[PDB]
RNA sequence: GUUAAGUCUGGUUUCCCUCCAGGGUAUCUUGA
C-alpha cells in the first residue's frame, strides 16, 4: 500500500539491520521516481518523516519545475547517505553460516581453504546488478536473503583461474579447474562480509565529461551518484577440494591476486582487497 | 477478439517501431526491450515501471506524442535518443495494460499526465499485481525477441 | 631416498656441466610421454640468474621458476653454493603429475647469494621466438633424456609446451 | 504393504540450490530452475535419486551391492530397483518481506500455498495406503492449516500484512499457537492463497547474471551473458523414499537411510551450490 | 559407562516388571519433552519371545523390535540368560534422536536360545486397543518416567507416539 | 507423401553448400538438432521468434539468403552461431516457399523492404497451426541429414 | 613444395629400390602411434602392376591402391618420368589423419604406362599371411623408417595393422 | 573602496548465451 511507502525511509533508519534492504530499495525507488508526486496534496507526512523537509527547504522559487528537479537530487543523495550509515553490518550470522557449513563440510570429507579478505579501497561489486539500479543506476551484488552484499563465487573462482592460467598454462588451468568436457576439482562459495570497522555502504560519484565525446564542445558533466562498499569491510568464504593436488595452486594464487583487482573499476584502483587470513583444514 | 501476447506484441512494435523515426533511438530501445524484461522480474513490475515512467522524462511534447500513439498511425515520439526510447518501451507496457483490459486506458492517461492520479495509480497497480505479474513477461520477451530481430546493434 | 637435482630452464643456458650424474638413475620424474612435458616443478619465491643461472631468494611472492626435477648429484665441485632438501613429496608444487613419487626426496636446487651489494628488481621473462626453443631440446632433453629421436616424432608438442608452461621471473642485472 | 518402508524426508538447502531444466524459448532466463506441471520449483525424482545414488556409491563403498540392488544396477541392469523417489515439491520457500507494524523484524519468510500443501497431503495419503506406514502427526498439521483454505495466513508470528517480494501487498490472518513446529526453527511461516502465493514464489527466485571474459581484451566476449535461477537458502522440499519388500531393502533403510544427511544436488557444484540436507520426517518432524 | 537396559514395547503385559533401577537416573536415553518420545532403540535381527519375551536372535534384517533404553540393572539374578555389551553409540540405531548422546555406552538387552525345536515364522506385530496403551504406560512408562502424570497435561502426544511409533515382528509360533 | 524427405535433401544440400567454414557446419548441427525440440514443444511462433531474433537479419546478411534461393554459390556470411540460425531461417522459409504456404514473391519483396518484415512475420503469425502441422516431418529429416552428414564439433 | 616419394605396398620384394634417402628431411608423413598406421594415403582410379609395381592408370573408381606416402625425394634418380605432382594437400586424401596437413605436397609416385598389351582386367589383393607381414617391416620399415622394431614392444601390434588397411588391386601378369 | 548573488550538468554504451551430449543397453484338421 502507498501507506507501506510514505514510512519506508523511517523504517531503513530505525530497523538498520533488520529491514530486507533489497525490498527497501526496491520501495523507496517508487518514492524517489514519483517525486513531485508525493510532494503534493496535504499528504499524510507525520512530524519526523524524512519527506516534509523538502516542503520547508526552497531551493528555487521562479520555477515548481525545477524546484522539484533540484529536491530530488537533494534526495537521491540523501538516501545514499541513508543507506550508507543505517545499514550497518552484523555478521554473526555470517560467521554461524561459514562454521556450520564448515563442519557439513568436514562431514563429506573435503579440504577447506577458510579465506578471510579486507576491503583496502572502496569496493564494487556487481555494479550492473540490480539494487540501488532504479534509483542509482549503478547496483552492487547483494543477496536479499542473508541481506548482505557477497562476491559471487563464480567471480572468486574465474579471477582465480585467470591467474592460474597466466602463470602455469591454460593446460594445467584445465586441468584443475576443469573443461567443457571435464569437472573441476575445486570448489567456492561466495564471500559475505564478516566484519566492518564502521561502514558497509559508503556513497560515491563518477563524472563522465569526455565519454564518447568528439569534441570540447559538447562536453558536459554527468555525475553519478553510487554506493560502494566501505573499506576495512572483511569478507570470508571457503575453498573445499577432494584431492590435495589442487590445494598447492590455491595457496599461492590467493595471496597475489587480491592485490590486484577483485571488483569493478579497478584500473582506477578501487577494488583492492588483501588477505587478511588464510588456512587449510586437510581431511584426507 | 482476444489477440495473444505474440500477437499483441507484434501489433505494439510495429506502432512503435514506426513512430521512431531516429534510428538511434531505435537503437536504445533495443537496448531497452534487452534488460528491463529482466529488471522487472528482479525489482518488480511497480518499481520498474515507474522508473520508466521517470527515465522517460514525461510532461512535454512527449506526452501528447505518447497519447496519440494510440490512434495516429503518423505520431512521431521526439526527444534525447535515451528519452525516446523510454517512453516506446512505456507505450508498449501501457498498451499491454489497456488491450489486456487490466487498466482503463483514459485513467491511465490520467494518471500519467498529473500528480493526483499518480498515487492512485501506484494503489490500483498494488492491487492489480497478480493480474499484471502472472503473464506481462512473456509479452515482454516475446518484444525483446521482436526488437533484436528487427534491429541492429549500437 | 634418492638425490634429486633441479634444472631450471630460462631461455639461458648455462646448465652443461654441472652434474655427477646426467642421464640420472634409473629414471627422472619429470616425463615426455607425447602429452608434453610431465611432473614438471614449480619454485615460488625465487628467480634465476640469466647469467650463471641460479636461484635466488627475492621475498616477492608473485616470483617463480619452473624447470626440471632430474635424478643427479651436482658434480661434487658444488654443495658450497646450492640449497639441499629431503621432502616428503607432498611439499612439491609439480605440474603435470603423470606418476606416483617416493614420498621423500632429496632435492639439489642452485642456490646464489641474495647479492646485498645491489638491489633486486625483477621482470618477467616469457619463451617464444622458436630459435630460443630449437636449441633447448638439444641442451637439456637429449643429454637428460635418451628418448630424443629415437621414438620422438611429436617433437613439436614438447616444443609447443616448453613455448607456453615454462615461464619465470628473472633479476636482469 | 506394496513398499516395506516410507521415508518421506525434507530436503534443506543449505547453499542456494540450482537444479536446471536446460533452456527452452519460452523461458527470458537462459538456465531456469525446474518447474512443476503447476509452475512451482520443484526437484524432478530422476534428480533426487541420481544425485542420492552417486552419492551412496562413494560414501558407502562396501554396501555397494546393496545400494545396486534397491536403486538400481549401473551397467547391466537384470532387475528393477526397489526404491523409489517422489518429485520434491516445493514445501516452503524465502520470501523477502517488508511490513509495518510487527515486533520482530523479519528480513524474510517462509512462504508455502494451499496447492503445495494438498500434493503434501496427497503423497502422505496416498503412501500410507501403500504401506503399513502412517505419518498421523505431518497429516493433522497440514489438515489443522488446509481448513483455513481461501485466506492468507500465518503460522509463527503476528504479522497483520506485509509486502512480499516488494510487489504484492497482502493482509493476513494468524493461526492459533496451538500449531505445532513444522518448520522447526524461528521463522514465521506464510500460506497465502494459490493464484497470489503463485507471483508471490515464482519471483522468489534469486536470479545471478554471469558473463564470459575475453582473455586478451579483458573484456566480456560476445554472447558471452546469461541468467541462473537458483534457489534460496534454507528452501524446503518435501520427498518420499518408498523401498519394496526385501532383505537388501531393510539394511538399506536402516543402515544407509541413517548415516544419510548431506547430499550435493543439482549442478554448479563448484561455485558453492548444491548442498542439501535430508531431514527424516520418521526421525524428526 | 554406566548401566542402559532396554525395555521393549509390545501389547503383552508379561513383562511389567523387569528393571532393578526404575526411576535410574538422570542418565536416560528414552526421554519426553512435549515433542513426544525420543531416542528410541531398535535392534534388527531379533524377534520377540511373547511368552516372557525374550527377543529371540534370528538372521533376518528385517526382523525389529522397537523399544527404550532406560538406566538400571539386570536384578542381579541374571547375565546368564541376557546379552550384555559395551557399544559406542557409533552403533545406536535410534529412531527420533533428540540430543547427541556422547559415547561409549553399555547394553544389557533381553536374550534367548534359538531353542531350534520349532521353526521361526516370525509375523508383523503393532499396537492398537487403547486400553492396551492404557496399559503399556501404566506399567513401563510411569514406572520409568514418574514426569508424566506430574508436569504434562497433554497425555496424547505420548499416547500416539506408542500407537504410530512402535512395533515388532514377534515370534508367533 | 514422402516428398519432403526430399524438399529436405534440396535444402540441406543448399545449406551445406552456403556453410563454408565447417565450424558453421557443426553449430547448424547442433541448431537443427535442438530447434525440432523446441517447435514441438512451444510451438511455431515462439521458436521462430527465438529463430529471427538469433539469425540477425539485416540487408546484408538477407540478400546472402535471397540469393541463397536461387543461386548456387552463395555463401552465408557472419559469424558461427549468426549463420547457423540464419541457414536454419532459411529451411524454413525454402520449405514454406516450396509448399505454397507464402508466395515467393510476397516473401523476397518482404526480405528486403525492412519494412514489410514485420508483415511477413505477422502473415506467418496467421498461418503458425497449419505450418506446425506441415513442417514436423520436414524438420526431423533435415535433423536426421545433419546428425548424418555432418561430424560433432 | 616439400618432396614427397609415395612408395607402393605390394606383395613383393622391390620397394628398396626406387630410393635411397629413405627417410627424408625432419619428418615422416605416415605416423606410428600405436593406434596403427596414420597419414595413409589412397588413390582411385589406379592399379599396380604385380611386376615392378607402377601404378597402371585406369578408369575405375572403386579400384585403388593402398600405400605410405612417404615424405622426402626419390633420391632425383627414380620417378624422373613417372606420374608425379604437385598437390594443395587438401585434394590429397589422406586416410585416418591424425597430424599437420603440410598445405602442399610434391608427390612422386610409382607409374606404369597404360601396358597396352591386353584388355587389364583388375585382381583384388588382400594381404594375409604374415610372412609378407613379417618381411615388410624388415625390408622397408627399419630402412624406411626408423621408429619401428627398436622401441616396440609391440612388434606384431603395428605389423597386423596392414592386414585390414593395406588390400590393394592387382593384374596378375 | 563598497553592495548582492551563484548558475549549469544529475549515467550512458556493448554483451542476453557458446560447446558437447539428441537416446543407450535387454526382451523381438475333426465329423461326415
Amino acid at each position: 500500500a502507498i501507506d507501506f511507502l510514505v514510512n519506508i525511509l523511517e523504517l531503513i533508519k530505525e530497523k538498520q539491520c533488520n529491514i530486507n534492504l533489497f525490498s527497501a530499495i526496491s520501495l523507496t525507488s517508487i518514492v524517489y521516481n514519483n517525486f513531485g508526486e508525493f510532494l503534493s496534496n496535504n499528504q499524510s507526512y507525520s512530524t519526523n518523516n524524512p519527506l516534509l523537509k523538502y516542503h520547508i527547504i526552497i531551493l528555487n522559487d521562479k520555477n515548481k519545475t525545477k524546484d522539484v528537479e533540484e529536491k530530488r537530487n537533494i534526495f537521491k543523495r540523501e538516501v545514499a547517505e541513508l543507506i550508507s550509515r543505517n545499514f550497518k553490518l552484523d555478521g554473526e550470522k555470517v560467521r554461524n553460516y561459514f562454521d556450520s557449513l564448515k563442519e557439513v563440510l568436514k562431514s563429506l570429507k573435503y579440504t577447506i581453504v577458510d579465506v578471510e579478505i579486507t576491503t583496502r579501497t572502496r569496493a564494487l561489486i556487481g555494479v550492473s546488478t540490480s539494487l540501488g539500479k532504479l534509483i542509482f543506476g549503478s547496483g552492487i551484488s547483494f543477496d536479499p536473503y542473508m541481506n548482505l552484499p557477497y562476491i559471487p563465487a563464480s567471480e572468486i573462482k574465474g579471477i582465480v583461474r585467470s591467474y592460474i592460467e597466466g602463470k602455469l598454462g591454460e593446460q594445467e588451468a584445465e586441468e584443475i579447474f576443469g573443461n567443457e568436457e571435464r569437472e573441476g576439482n575445486v570448489n567456492f562459495t561466495d564471500a559475505y562480509p564478516t566484519r566492518s570497522k564502521d561502514f558497509l555502504f559508503v556513497p560515491d560519484v563518477i563524472t563522465p565529461h569526455y565519454n564518447g565525446k568528439k569534441s570540447e564542445a559538447d562536453a558536459e558533466p554527468r555525475p553519478v551518484i553510487h554506493l560502494t562498499i566501505a573499506p576495512k569491510v572483511t569478507f570470508r568464504f571457503l575453498i573445499y577440494y577432494k584431492r590435495e593436488d589442487v590445494g598447492k595452486p590455491i595457496c599461492d594464487s590467493m595471496p597475489i591476486i587480491l592485490i590486484r583487482g577483485l571488483g569493478a573499476r579497478s584500473s582506477v584502483g578501487y577494488s583492492l582487497f588483501e588477505l587478511r587470513k588464510i588456512e587449510v583444514i586437510k581431511a584426507a | 477478439l482476444y489477440e495473444e501476447d505474440y500477437k499483441l506484441a507484434l501489433e505494439a512494435f510495429k506502432k512503435v517501431f514506426n513512430a521512431l523515426t531516429h534510428y538511434g533511438a531505435k537503437q536504445a530501445f533495443r537496448s531497452r526491450a534487452r534488460d528491463l524484461v529482466e529488471e522487472i522480474y528482479n525489482s518488480g513490475f511497480i518499481p520498474t515501471f515507474f522508473y520508466i515512467i521517470s527515465k522517460a522524462e514525461l510532461n512535454s511534447d512527449s506526452l501528447d506524442s505518447l497519447i496519440s500513439l494510440f490512434s495516429s498511425d503518423n505520431a512521431i515520439l521526439r526527444g534525447s535518443d535515451e528519452n525516446v526510447s523510454y517512453s516506446a518501451y512505456l507505450f508498449i507496457i501501457l498498451y499491454y495494460l489497456i488491450k489486456r483490459g487490466i487498466i482503463e486506458q483514459k485513467f491511465l492517461i490520467q494518471a500519467l499526465r498529473c500528480e493526483k492520479t499518480r498515487l492512485d495509480l501506484i494503489d490500483k497497480l498494488y492491487n492489480l499485481a497478480p493480474i499484471i505479474s502472472a503473464k506481462i513477461r512473456t509479452y515482454l520477451l516475446a518484444i525483446k525477441r521482436l526488437s533484436e530481430a528487427l534491429i541492429e546493434a549500437r | 631416498s634418492t638425490q634429486r637435482e633441479y634444472v631450471f630452464i630460462p631461455i639461458t643456458n648455462s646448465i652443461t656441466i654441472d652434474v655427477k650424474i646426467t642421464i640420472g638413475g634409473s629414471d627422472h620424474i619429470t616425463n615426455i610421454d607425447e602429452r608434453g612435458i610431465h611432473n614438471v616443478l614449480v619454485i615460488t619465491g625465487y628467480a634465476v640468474d640469466e647469467k650463471n643461472g641460479r636461484l635466488v631468494p627475492t621475498l616477492d611472492p608473485c616470483d617463480y621458476v619452473k624447470g626440471i626435477l632430474v635424478a643427479g648429484t651436482p658434480q661434487q665441485a658444488q654443495s658450497n653454493d646450492f640449497l639441499t632438501l629431503k621432502l616428503p613429496a607432498n611439499k612439491l608444487y609439480l605440474i603435470r603429475k603423470k606418476g606416483n613419487i617416493s614420498d621423500d626426496l632429496k632435492i639439489y636446487i642452485p642456490y646464489s647469494s641474495p647479492d646485498a651489494r645491489n638491489s633486486m628488481k625483477t621482470k618477467p621473462v616469457s619463451i617464444s621466438d622458436d630459435t630460443i626453443v630449437n636449441n633447448i631440446i638439444k641442451e637439456v632433453f637429449d643429454k637428460i633424456y635418451n628418448i630424443t629421436q629415437k621414438e620422438k616424432v611429436k617433437i613439436e608438442k614438447v616444443k609447443e609446451d616448453i613455448k607456453e608452461l615454462f615461464s619465470y621471473y628473472a633479476l636482469e642485472q | 504393504p506394496y513398499y516395506a518402508f516410507a521415508e518421506p524426508f525434507f530436503i534443506h538447502a543449505i547453499t542456494h540450490l540450482h537444479v536446471g531444466s536446460g533452456s527452452s524459448v519460452e523461458e527470458e532466463i537462459a538456465l531456469p530452475f525446474q518447474r512443476d506441471e503447476l509452475g512451482y520449483p520443484t526437484i524432478y525424482a530422476s534428480s533426487l535419486k541420481g544425485a542420492i545414488k552417486s552419492f551412496l556409491l562413494k560414501e558407502f563403498p562396501d554396501k555397494r551391492d546393496v545400494i545396486y540392488k534397491v536403486l538400481g544396477e549401473d551397467e547391466n541392469p537384470e532387475e528393477a530397483s526397489l526404491g523409489t523417489f517422489l518429485d520434491a515439491i516445493l514445501f516452503a520457500i524465502p520470501s523477502r518481506i517488508i511490513e509495518i507494524d510487527s515486533a520482530k523484524p523479519y528480513v524474510w519468510v517462509y512462504v508455502t500455498t494451499y496447492e503445495l500443501l494438498k500434493k503434501v497431503k496427497l503423497y502422505l495419503d496416498s503412501i500410507s495406503q501403500l504401506s503399513n506406514a502412517s505419518f498421523s502427526n505431518l497429516k493433522n498439521k497440514i489438515d489443522t492449516i488446509l481448513a483455513k483454505e481461501g485466506k492468507n495466513i500465518t503460522l509463527d508470528s503476528d504479522l497483520k500484512s506485509a509486502i512480499l517480494n516488494e510487489d504484492f501487498y497482502v493482509e493476513l490472518e494468524a493461526l492459533n499457537n496451538k500449531i505445532p513446529s513444522i518448520i522447526n526453527a524461528g521463522v514465521p511461516l506464510l500460506v497465502l492463497e494459490d493464484s497470489i502465493g503463485r507471483e508471490v514464489i515464482n519471483r522468489s527466485l534469486i536470479r545471478v547474471r554471469r558473463i564470459r571474459i575475453d582473455r586478451d581484451k579483458k573484456v566480456v566476449e560476445t554472447g558471452g551473458l546469461w541468467s541462473e535461477e537458483y534457489v534460496p537458502m534454507k528452501t524446503i522440499f518435501f520427498s518420499v523414499l518408498l523401498g519394496k519388500e526385501s532383505k537388501e531393502s531393510a539394511i538399506f533403510a536402516s543402515c544407509i537411510l541413517r548415516n544419510l544427511r548431506y547430499v550435493i544436488l543439482g549442478g554448479k557444484e563448484t561455485i558453492g551450490k548444491g548442498i542439501v540436507e535430508l531431514r527424516w520426517v520418521k526421525d524428526v518432524i
